[PDB]
């Protein structure tokens, strides 16, 4: 099919392909076959691996929380207690799909998400419990539940998951940004306003799940941890820009620590070294 | 020629006036009509007495006072007395109707405020004693008199607070109703056209008020300096497209 | 037996799914339709039926007085009345526009504000209505006010003005929550001219405002709303 | 979207109604009201 | 497709769209183009989301009871015990669901119900006992159980689930109602009685459904609770009315309680304050 | 009721497959797109375009 | 193996459904049908015929 | 579909179908619109959930 | 409706007989009885 | 390929776009630059 390299000989001619000028901005497709003498060769290849709908469309951790099953009896704060939990969402909590996603300025795509709770009994207990876990949807604007048995787990209209602890849970939500695209980065703020925050924040207001345990208390404590992945598919992206090259100190915002090693390798040698 | 401002309305032998309307209300627009055999259950052939029951009955006037807080009728409840139409009524084990309100009030120029006059389909009222109290018979059925949002509670009866349609919901909503305003300086009456709307054919006229009319001040009467602080509503009701179903001995009622 | 291999999420309830399940009542034969007359299909149908607003609601409780915004003979170029426009709280919280936004996240379109003159027959005036986009602050005075969006209103015949809020704004969507990246502006009113009243007139002057959807708006992301509790 | 049940109860949701006239609830007049032309004639 | 808003310019005419009368009782259908100069723009929105089959179409909890496995040995009265429970079947006893049902006066539709069981051993307990649950459909009529093993649960005709605690239980039921629709307020009586009862709980008589565990009894006690979701399909709605502003007193009937807090917010200012 | 056999795998999640799953949003109507420049749909697209080499990292 | 998702309601047993079910007996020959009088395909046949009403049901 | 009750009007005739004698053993079909003045209506139910395979087969 | 296993009995309900004939109870007269006709002639 | 869900976000991913144009980042120069030609004439 497609050819790699075409058959290209000797040469003396006033085209010389490889004297450009960067400073034009251009990276010229200056080929082998430009400067040597090349033979024939295919491609047998399509680069469908590097396909942004591949790069993003696999699942991702982008948050862990955790929820505790147990007497509820006297906890003022039950979501302190955690005997339910919030997520506010987000996607740079975790910096490994983070650092991915900011290859781009904009991206728009439709997110599959899987859920995964695992159980855990640390003190003395004389079974495993089988707990139902509930995460629920609450988009900004829904009343907050504030305490795990609120009237808001009732879900009328918030979409929410039942599944066993253990189990798995997942579905895909559809491209929900308010804008063409979601922004990666963004150089503003929600008004002008001499001290209101700056960056993404701004614009990432996506709401809240939370998670509870459906399940009354047991005699002894049980302790879910629960995890959620997200998996790109429908994929958009434009304008790439640098890679991210110094570790994370926020979600959302482009800060990095005071005082970082450097990221660029020193040489063991010269700059001649091999 | 014609106007929105001018209109005439006659069923039977009444006949209806104004000169000054602010055209007419079609709940739903949609015209009332006889039960098609169709939608049809019961197999009584039903009677139409047409134009012995589908006229003008006039109701007794309301007296709008610098504090009234409003009116409130129930349908076919405030026409049970009312000539033959009520006669129907308890004779009959069943029977459908629509009907045309026309609220009346008229004052000069120099006078101001604004009326809300508005049919509410099921207007299930609730109980002032909150709770899980339950509104007696007698007072959802108040005949023509009908009741009088400004009177005190009474055991047995429900709340009256204008502001929450006596029914837990706001007044300022109450405009997805079918409605009309008499707002004095444009408005001199308000017409409201009702098609029958249950979800069976045909019904008890006893046990069950279909719609329940309701006169309500939303901007005060205002008079001008040293006239009477007052001004008459006045609120007429006619049945149309009657049907009475299944006769027998006549109906006897709570009270 | 086909082989088969279940996928994550195998055993849960997303109550948002819609799938068949067995009937418990097989053979029943449900009740027959009949007419009835106002069927609702979609509830951008009924927002565009304007209601009330308790632009007033600066009392004590609820009541009655919470919708009448008063007008003041013999003022001139005064502020009437003003609000931010944050749909799913302040004045329209409760409005059936606001209470069915409240269902949904997001929301765009044109609204429309109306205002009808309760006044005596033989009074007059003119006002002005004035819609501020974001990005500025609320009017402080009419003639920053007109500056934007406005409608010179001349109290007359016709009872009632109507002044259209256009859909102003960069992001296609706003949330319905407040959010001040989604902010939509400003409705204020003023005098133009002055409120007049005739011989032998003294009593108060009070004005109705309603809010209703243009056929331009759109609701998304339904949610369970802020306006009923128990537990 | 082949029914495995035989009861019309067990199938799934409707799909979009697609009839939308606000008209019934928004202008429930006896006489036509053009917009532009004056309310009260 | 659609068009959001005509290219509309100046304007200069004796037809003015925007002046009305509301007193008619009309919202004519005043657009941005009446009152401003507009471009043209599409809808790209086809408000599929607000369609009444979607806004009812999808699962709320609308009760929660409890039933427990015990000794039932000594035990009189097994009902009050919890051996086994009732369910006044009704959609309004938990307010999300009904305020969305109570927008409209008549409403029809098919019901598709999902029921969760979660167990509970608050108690000491060497393990988690693998409980089955009955559901049964008891229609008016139909002999009530006294006992949790009445001959009653054969349930030879009334119609029955049998699921483990834990997991849950789906099935679908046709519009029921005796009428075209059913009734979301009820301006009415039974009879024309002085005393008889008023509202819709005189239309809402659908029966109970009754819970029980058919294990015997282990050596310790498991309190199980069981959810009922409902989901409405193949919607139909009439009539809409003012939405519930007040808080909700009672199952059926309209009543709200005594001194309760303003539901109109009061301004923080004037109201020329923004 | 159609038999049916399990496989092997079945309960996993792979973070990898690529199936299909229920919406949680029916009915949504994501917002229209509009033209932005600059689209990326191949990495191997971006990696032709040079960016400068730290040669003398000896810092 | 063809990818499946199990929903709710799965391993219920609802009295009510309708599904098929393998036979414990294959290839079992069912008995002959022969002439019976009296064959009643829906109780709307039978309740038209009348019965006596107890109604001095005083004793 | 089916019809449920007929038009039936006024009536004086010799052809009395209220008067029959149930000694013969037989239940005449006598209908509603043999005793009283009746309008047309429809059945809009086939009776499928009193089928004997339904009434056992649950 | 796809028949997964072999035998008859196997396969779900029959669906409404659709047969629906009282006579043979409520009219086993020898002499046929019209309606309206007198019963004993 | 057969879509079991009404919603399209429901459906898996979308295979390979088959568009691969570099230039827009490797050549937005204003003048077309010909390989061969000098850069800079
Ligand atoms: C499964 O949990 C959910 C997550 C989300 C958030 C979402 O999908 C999202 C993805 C990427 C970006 C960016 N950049 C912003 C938001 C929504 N949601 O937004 O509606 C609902 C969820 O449960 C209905
Ligand atoms: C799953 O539990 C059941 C529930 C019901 C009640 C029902 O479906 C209903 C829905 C809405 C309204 C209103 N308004 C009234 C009744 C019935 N049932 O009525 O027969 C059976 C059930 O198990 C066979």
């Amino acid at each position: 099919q497609t050819v790699a390299s075409i058959s290209s000989g000797p040469k003396h001619t006033q085209k010389v392909p490889i004297l450009t000028a960067n400073e034009t901005g251009a990276t010229m497709p200056v080929l082998p076959s430009d400067s040597i003498e090349t033979r024939t060769t295919y491609m047998h290849f399509n680069g469908s691996e590097t396909d942004v709908e591949c790069f993003l469309g696999r699942a991702a951790c982008v948050h862990v929380t955790e929820i505790q099953n147990k007497d509820a009896t006297g906890i003022d704060n039950h979501r302190e207690a955690k005997l339910f939990n919030d997520w506010k969402i987000n996607l740079s909590s975790l910096v490994q799909l983070r650092k991915k996603l900011e290859l781009f300025t904009y991206v728009r795509f439709d997110s599959e998400y899987t859920i995964l709770a695992t159980a855990s009994q640390p003190d003395s207990a004389n079974y495993s419990s089988n707990l139902v876990v509930q995460a629920m949807y609450v988009p900004p604007g829904a009343p907050n539940p504030k305490e795990w048995d609120d009237y808001t787990w009732q879900s009328a209209s918030n979409p929410s998951v039942f599944f066993k602890v253990g189990d798995t849970s997942r579905f895909s939500v559809p491209y929900v940004g308010l804008a063409s695209a979601y922004n990666c980065f963004y150089d503003g703020y929600s008004h002008d306003d001499a001290e209101t925050q700056y960056g993404i924040t701004v614009l990432n207001h996506m709401g809240s799940m939370a998670f509870r345990i459906v399940n009354e208390h047991d005699e002894h404590k049980t302790l879910v941890k629960i995890r959620v992945y997200h998996r790109a598919k429908h994929v958009e992206a434009w304008i790439p820009r640098a890679p991210r090259a110094l570790p994370y100190t926020s979600i959302g915002r482009t800060n990095y620590p005071k005082n970082t090693e450097p990221v660029i390798k020193k040489r063991k040698g010269d700059i001649k070294s091999y | 020629g014609y106007s929105d401002r001018v209109q005439q309305i006659t069923l039977g032998n009444s006949t209806i006036t104004t000169q000054e309307a602010a055209n007419a209300v079609v709940c739903y627009a949609e015209w009332p009509e006889y039960l098609p055999d169709v939608d049809a259950s019961d197999v009584n052939k039903t009677s139409k007495p047409d134009t012995s029951v589908c006229r003008f009955y006039t109701l007794d006037s309301k007296t709008w006072t610098t504090g009234s807080k409003g009116w409130c009728w129930k349908l076919p409840d405030a026409l049970k007395d009312m000539g033959v139409f009520g006669q129907n009524m308890f004779f009959h084990s069943l029977g459908r109707s629509g009907y045309t309100v026309h609220v009346q009030c008229n004052a000069t120029k120099f006078h101001s405020g604004c009326l809300l006059v508005v049919v509410i389909p099921e207007h299930q009222l609730a109980s002032h004693e909150g709770g899980n109290v339950s509104v007696k018979y007698t007072f959802t059925h108040p005949g023509e008199r009908g009741i009088d949002l400004s009177s005190a509670n009474e055991v047995g009866g429900p709340v009256k607070d204008v502001i929450y349609n006596m029914n837990g919901t706001l007044l300022g909503n109450l405009l997805i109703f079918p409605h009309q305003f008499i707002n004095l300086r444009t408005n001199n009456t308000a017409t409201i056209v009702i098609p029958y709307i249950n979800s069976v054919p045909i019904d008890s006229m006893t046990r069950h008020n279909n719609v329940s009319l309701m006169v309500i001040p939303i901007a005060p009467l205002t008079v001008p300096t040293g006239a009477t602080p007052s001004l008459p509503i006045t609120v007429t009701i006619a049945p149309m497209c009657t049907e009475f179903s299944g006769i027998r001995s006549k109906s006897i009622v709570p009270q | 037996g086909l082989p088969t291999t279940t996928l994550p999420g195998s055993g849960q309830f997303l109550t948002t799914d819609d799938r068949q399940s067995p009937s418990a009542l097989p053979n029943y034969e449900p009740t027959p339709r009949i007419h009835i007359p106002g069927k609702v299909h979609n509830l951008l149908e009924i927002i565009q039926v304007d209601t009330l607003i308790p632009m007033n609601n600066t009392h004590t409780k609820d009541e009655v007085n919470s919708y009448l915004i008063p007008l003041n003979a013999n003022r001139q170029n005064e502020q009437v009345f003003g609000t931010n426009l944050f749909i799913g709280d302040g004045v329209f919280k409760t409005t059936l526009l606001g209470e069915i936004v409240q269902y949904y996240t997001h929301w765009s379109g044109s609204l429309r504000f109306s205002l009808m003159y309760t006044g005596p027959a033989l009074s007059s005036a003119k006002l002005i209505l004035a819609y501020t986009p974001p990005g500025a602050r609320g009017p402080q005075d009419r003639r920053e006010a007109m500056l934007g969006t406005h409608v010179v209103w001349d109290i007359g015949l016709q009872s009632t003005i109507v002044m259209t809020i256009p859909w102003t704004s960069g992001v296609q969507f706003r949330y319905t929550d407040p959010d001040t990246y989604t902010s939509a502006g400003f409705l204020s009113c003023w005098y133009q001219t002055s409120l007049i009243l005739p011989p032998e007139t003294t009593g108060q002057v009070y004005l109705l405002s309603f809010i209703s959807a243009c056929p331009d708006f759109k609701l998304r992301l339904m949610k369970d709303t802020q306006t009923i509790s128990q537990t | 979207v082949i029914n495995y049940y035989k009861d019309a109860a067990s199938t799934s949701s409707a799909g979009q109604s697609l009839s939308m006239d606000p008209s019934k609830f928004t202008e429930p007049v006896k006489d036509l009201m053009l917009k532009g032309a004056p309310a009260l004639n």
